[PDB]
RNA sequence: AACCUACUAAAUAGUGGUGCUAGCAUUUGCUGGUUAUCCACUUCUUAGAGGGACUAUCGGUUUCAAGCCGAUGGAAGUUUGAGGCAAUAACAGGUCUGUGAUGCCCUUAGACGUUCUGGGCCGCACGCGCGCUACACUGACGGAGCCAGCGAGUCUAACCUUGGCCGAGAGGUCUUGGUAAUCUUGUGAAACUCCGUCGUGCUGGGGAUAGAGCAUUGUAAUUAUUGCUCUUCAACGAGGAAUUCCU
């Protein structure tokens, strides 16, 4: 222990950026789509915020096991100082990162450009928003780059609003 | 065995790296973090540090 | 009337405590008096040559009398002067710790200072007695 | 101070350790033209001789002056600090020496001399002409030599 | 920080901040109402730490 | 005047001054007009200081340059040459004595010549480099008062630096040589030569 | 530049539209009328609509 | 207790605090009179309040400042102001109010800011200069 | 070394003689009679004062201000 | 960043009373010491919640419109001053030398991997750019006064360092507070103010170059990391054409 609460909370803060780094490699596909951290006496909490806890939890309980441990060993806490929990999240259509893991997983998947972009812009929006907006920045087959975008309702692009309202 | 496949690492910019991408070059030292600045940026919000001023 | 030393000017006081301190005669002057060069961001000793430890030893008592409790190195900070570092920027840096060690020392032991708890030298009750005496000998000097 | 009279007794300029002193001015600075003598040794030479320095080169007795020039050339016999004089441990018999006037001429060659029949990077250095101390050479330095 | 990965470019300088926000309360109490009070009022990110002795 | 004292002493003519006329360092405000025409508004005298140092806003707004008290204006306009930017009080002191210096000589309200050298500087009209045609001619134009105060201003306390520097004398010695000298026009002072050479070009090429 | 943006000069429209009973050639009041009458997301706004419907007020 | 008020003077970051009780008639800056604060040539400019108000209106109180931050300038203008505030802060809870806007009007007549602290501050220096508005060096090629 | 860094005797009492009529006497001012350095000026500035001459209307380093006896 | 004698408070912020106490005057007083000897308070400080400005009040100008101008008021009236954010498209601007971001190409064991030894990016006839120090007397020099704010500081370690002695200095050594509004630290910074010395002379302005010696970091200082002491005492006497920044 024994550490200025400046280094502290900083290290709180590199703390959960290689947290959901691991995550986001390892429960890609799962749309997982980030954690929380619960510190609390006697044991140390992490809560999985994802779509699919069904194949996070694994036959009769692995999985989560192998991502208790694995994240124990590293951050060496004692067996039973950590805790985690997997949780679905509220309609996937409002969080970035499940949609673009979705674009990821629809290109991925072999589908036509305007069709990922346009249907994953019409279950978001189905999904009760304000707006949606998706860019697509490289170069399929064309040896030349390109870039595209696929907006729809409305957004707000400056100010404080988008430290309220938009997910990017 | 192999008296032969290291040397001082104590100080100077060859001894740390960065956490995120073993990068010397551009480290952010402060706080304890140690982080390169090119990695701070893309990680900054995700800690806690954010834009106001 | 009543007198202190902040009811006297700095400059007036401080060379009166000097001029007294000599018509004193008793001092402890370590010896390498002269030869000296109070700081290393200075380029030439004082030009009192014989006196001027005098006056530092004044500025030593004036200053502690009005406070607290001070050490060497808060002597050093204070007669530090900028280093003219010749084609580089002048920066501040501290002054002898010799000399002003051997200021608090040679006061100690004509008392009228002395090595305070926490730390760092006091000013003492015959201190706080001789200054407040020709403090008041100074303002005699306006009647 | 006080003003002063005299008569003729002072006579302006005045030859000592074959350099030439312009009288008539503050004697501490007037010492200093003389090679190896610099203010803040003449002014502890002139503090050890017992000398006034309100007074100006242009007076001091005779005596005094034989004073000065025998705590010069003469340092740690009249006391004076050792880390106080240029050459300290000279370079083969270690005394502390403080060349003078014409002399720190003959050890700057002395010394140069020592260190090209050395060959080492100092010298060769000072064989070329160039900066030794390390500086850069690419930009500054241009008139030079 | 420089805002660009390289060196190209009109220096853009870019200031990040985090601000901390420390606060301490004392409580005279016994051992109950310390334990109950202090197991709840759990609050991840606010970081909770309870000492104790006049020395 | 009515002598007080309380507990910690206030002086003699310290006490004699202040309470009674609001006279400056120690020189009279009472009496003193500006000897010509226009100017005054643009020249201060009332309401009095005690020295010249005011943290006053007179930047914020275009003409709020001519509510300065005159002899401040002085003293600002001395702090710069670049090394001496800022550094108020070394100027306002160098003007204490300038004062003194003035009213050494051929008595006088000293301010009262400060404003005798700055109303008999400014320029009456000057040339501006008009086009007409590529070669640009001289177009005679008469001043505003506020540009002949400043232009005096700058002028006055250029020439003075030109003189202090690399002689024995010192800021003040000259600065008062150059308000006594221009005090009334002796063209042997940097003011009333430019003055004069301004007037003379702009009445050539008219 | 001190020129109200449209939807300042809108909303003060829209009020001595229908509120011209209430509202007088204060500012204050007319200020804690739109805090009772209006939902402005922040003070600023709201005392810029006060103003305004006040200089629209006071020369109606 | 005494009669007693307290009051402030800021300049730039100098905050000067000044206490009135009723008292005897000093007038000391942190523990000196104000016989000395030299700067000297501002003397006078701490000096002004007493003599725009007239000396005999401290006879009957007791007047102390403390300045802390700030510099040389910024803490005499801190003082002034102070003290300033604190006259006409007695008048105003212990002799009558005409009395106080007496004094309310014969500072501000003539002033320096006495009773209001001016709100002047540093401006950020940004990125690109080595002054707030002062950009750096370009030579274009 | 362009003279005036003594006394020459015959200097003195023309420093005795020649202080009336001078309104303004300061550093300057003794320089510029074709005479003392600066270094020994000031000497005739605190000498002056023993007695009569001149009266201190001004005060100190850089800037000295007399007049003549009334 | 500015405004709150209105609001909740705070021995890690501070104020007044009070004892314990030092000093000077004695006639009450003045000026200090006292991390708990108590009692009160929050104007100063601290961040919580609010308030406050909407270019208002009046008057000018303008198609009596938007607005702008002037005065009074005001903590503040140039978008209140300063920034954070920031659409749409554009460049073949920069970045594969930030990345376990990557396509293809190249190499892959006599390596273009990687590590170990030593050198090198600092090399110097010259050109171009950002600069730092200066040519002095609104000054150097020496005494003396003595005043800020933004930060940062040591765990499975050697960080910020008071103080006491030693040493001219650089420094060393003996101890200590501090994971911090608590300790460093009021960061007693510097220009600056004051009393002097020098006195216009490449002068005591200047400190390049250069020698000799002591020190510190570090496994190592040579091509000199830095630090200090003596001595050496260059150019530069205000800068041509041009040209940067600023309300
Ligand atoms: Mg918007
Ligand atoms: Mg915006
Ligand atoms: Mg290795
Ligand atoms: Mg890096
Ligand atoms: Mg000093
Ligand atoms: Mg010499
Ligand atoms: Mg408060
Ligand atoms: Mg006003
Ligand atoms: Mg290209
Ligand atoms: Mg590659
Ligand atoms: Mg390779
Ligand atoms: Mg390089
Ligand atoms: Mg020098
Ligand atoms: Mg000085
Ligand atoms: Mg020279």
């Amino acid at each position: 222990a024994l550490i200025s609460k400046k280094r502290k909370l900083v290290a709180d803060g590199v703390f959960y950026a290689e947290l959901n780094e691991f995550f986001t490699r390892e429960l890609a596909e799962e749309g997982y789509s980030g954690v929380e951290v619960r510190v609390t006496p006697t044991k140390t909490e992490v809560i999985i915020r994802a779509t699919r806890t069904q194949d996070v939890l694994g036959e009769n309980g692995r999985r989560i096991n192998e991502l208790t441990l694995l994240v124990q060993k590293r951050f060496k806490y004692a067996p039973g100082t950590i805790v985690l929990y997997a949780e679905r999240v509220q309609d996937r259509g409002l969080s970035a990162v499940a949609q673009a893991e979705s674009m990821k997983f629809k290109l991925l998947n072999g589908l036509a450009i305007r069709r990922a972009a346009y249907g994953v812009v019409r279950y978001v929006m189905e999904s009760g928003a304000k707006g949606c907006e998706v860019v697509v920045s490289g170069k399929l087959r064309a040896a030349r780059a390109k870039a595209m975008k696929f907006a729809d309702g409305f957004l707000i692009h400056s100010g404080q609003p988008v430290n309220d309202f938009i997910d990017t | 065995e192999n008296v032969w496949f290291s040397h001082p690492r104590r100080y100077g910019k060859g001894s740390r790296q960065c956490r995120v991408c073993s990068s010397h070059t551009g480290l952010i030292r402060k706080y304890g973090l140690n982080i390169c600045r090119q990695c701070f940026r893309e990680k900054a919000n995700d800690i806690g540090f954010n834009k106001f001023r | 009337p009543g007198v202190s030393v902040r009811d006297v000017a700095a400059q007036d006081f401080i060379n009166a405590y000097a001029s007294f301190l000599q018509r004193q005669g008793k001092l402890e002057v370590p010896g390498y008096v002269d030869i000296v060069k109070t700081s290393s961001g200075n380029e030439m000793p004082p030009q009192d040559a014989e006196g001027w430890f005098y006056k530092r030893a004044a500025s030593v008592a004036r200053h502690i009398y009005m406070r607290k409790q001070v050490g060497v190195g808060k002597l050093n900070k204070l007669y530090g002067g900028a280093k003219s570092r010749g084609v580089r920027p002048y920066k501040h840096i501290d002054a002898s710790g010799s000399i002003n060690r051997k200021v608090l020392q040679a006061l100690e032991k004509i008392g009228i200072v002395e090595i305070s708890p926490k730390g760092g030298r006091r000013i003492s009750e015959n201190g706080q007695r001789d200054l407040d005496r020709i403090a008041a000998q100074t303002l005699e000097e306006d009647e | 101070s006080l003003v002063v009279q005299e008569q003729g007794s002072f006579q302006h300029i005045l030859r000592l350790l074959n350099t030439n002193v312009d009288g008539n001015i503050k004697i501490v600075y007037a010492l200093t033209t003389i090679k190896g003598v610099g203010r803040r040794y003449s002014n502890l030479v002139c503090k050890k001789a017992d000398v006034d320095l309100h007074k100006r080169a242009g007076e001091l007795t005779q005596e005094e002056l034989e004073r000065i020039v025998q705590i010069m050339q003469n340092p740690t016999h009249y006391k004076i600090p050792a880390w106080f004089l240029n050459r300290q441990n000279d370079i083969t018999d270690g005394k502390d020496y403080h060349t003078l006037a014409n002399n720190v001429e003959s050890k700057l060659r002395d010394d140069l001399e020592r260190l090209k029949k050395i060959r080492a990077h100092r010298g060769i250095r000072h064989f070329w002409g160039l900066r030794v101390r390390g500086q850069h050479t690419k930009t500054t330095g241009r008139r030079r030599a | 920080t420089r805002k660009t990965p390289n060196g190209e470019g009109s220096k853009t300088w870019e200031t990040y901040e985090m601000r901390i926000h420390k606060r301490y309360i004392d409580l005279e109490a016994p051992v109950q109402i310390v334990k109950r009070i202090t197991q709840i009022t759990i609050e991840p990110g606010v970081d909770v730490e309870v000492v104790v002795a006049s020395n | 005047f009515t002598p007080v004292v309380l507990a910690t002493p206030i002086p003699e003519e310290v006490q004699q001054a202040q309470t009674e006329i609001k006279l400056f360092n120690k020189w009279s405000f009472e009496e003193v007009e500006v000897k010509d025409a226009s100017l005054v508004d643009y020249v201060q005298v009332r309401q009095p200081i005690f020295v010249a140092h005011t943290a006053g806003r007179y930047a914020n707004k275009r003409f709020r340059k001519a509510q300065c008290p005159i002899i401040e204006r002085l003293t600002n306009s001395l702090m710069m040459n670049g090394r001496n930017n800022g550094k108020k009080l070394k100027a306002v002191r160098i003007i204490k004595h300038t004062l003194d210096i003035i009213n050494v000589l051929t008595d006088q309200n000293p301010i009262q010549v400060v404003v005798d050298a700055i109303t008999n500087t400014g320029p009456r009209e000057d040339t501006t480099r008009v086009g007409g045609g590529g070669a640009a001619r001289r177009q005679a134009v008469d001043v505003s008062p506020l540009r002949r105060v400043n232009q005096a201003i700058a002028l006055l306390t250029i020439g003075a630096r030109e003189a202090a520097f690399r002689n024995i004398k010192t800021i003040a010695e000259t600065l008062a040589e150059e308000l006594i000298n221009a005090a009334k026009g002796s063209s042997t002072s940097y003011a009333i030569k430019k003055k004069d050479e301004l007037e003379r070009v702009a009445k050539s090429n008219r | 530049g001190r020129v109200r943006t449209k939807t300042v000069k809108r909303a003060s429209k829209a009020l001595i539209e229908r509120y011209y009973p209430k509202l007088t050639l204060d500012f204050q009041t007319n200020k804690r009328l739109c805090d009772e009458i209006a939902t402005i997301q922040s003070k600023r706004l709201r005392n810029k609509i006060a103003g305004y419907t006040t200089h629209l007020m006071k020369r109606i | 207790a005494v009669p007693s008020v307290q009051t402030f003077g800021k300049k730039k970051s100098a905050t000067a605090v000044a206490h009135v009780k009723a008292g005897k008639g000093l007038i000391k800056v942190n523990g000196s009179p104000i016989t000395l604060v030299e700067p000297e040539i501002l003397r006078f400019k701490v000096y002004e309040p007493l003599l725009l108000v007239g000396l005999d209106k401290f006879s009957n109180i007791d007047i102390r400042v403390r300045v802390t931050g700030g510099g040389h300038v910024s803490q005499v203008y801190a003082i002034r102001q102070a003290i300033a505030k604190g006259l006409v802060a007695y008048h105003q809870k212990y002799v009558d109010e005409q009395s106080k806007n007496e004094l309310k009007k014969a500072f501000t007549s003539y002033d320096r800011t006495l009773l209001i602290a001016d709100s002047r501050r540093p401006e950020p220096k940004k990125f690109g200069g080595k002054g707030a508005r002062s950009r750096f060096q370009k030579s274009y090629r | 070394a362009q003279h005036a860094v003594i006394l020459d005797q015959e200097k003195y009492d023309r420093i005795l003689k020649e202080v009336p009529t001078y309104r303004y006497v300061s550093v300057s001012v003794l320089v510029d009679r074709l005479k003392i350095g600066g270094s020994l000026a000031r000497i005739a500035l605190r000498h002056l004062e023993k007695e009569g001459i001149i009266k201190p209307i001004s005060k100190h380093s850089k800037q000295a201000i007399y007049t003549r006896a009334t």
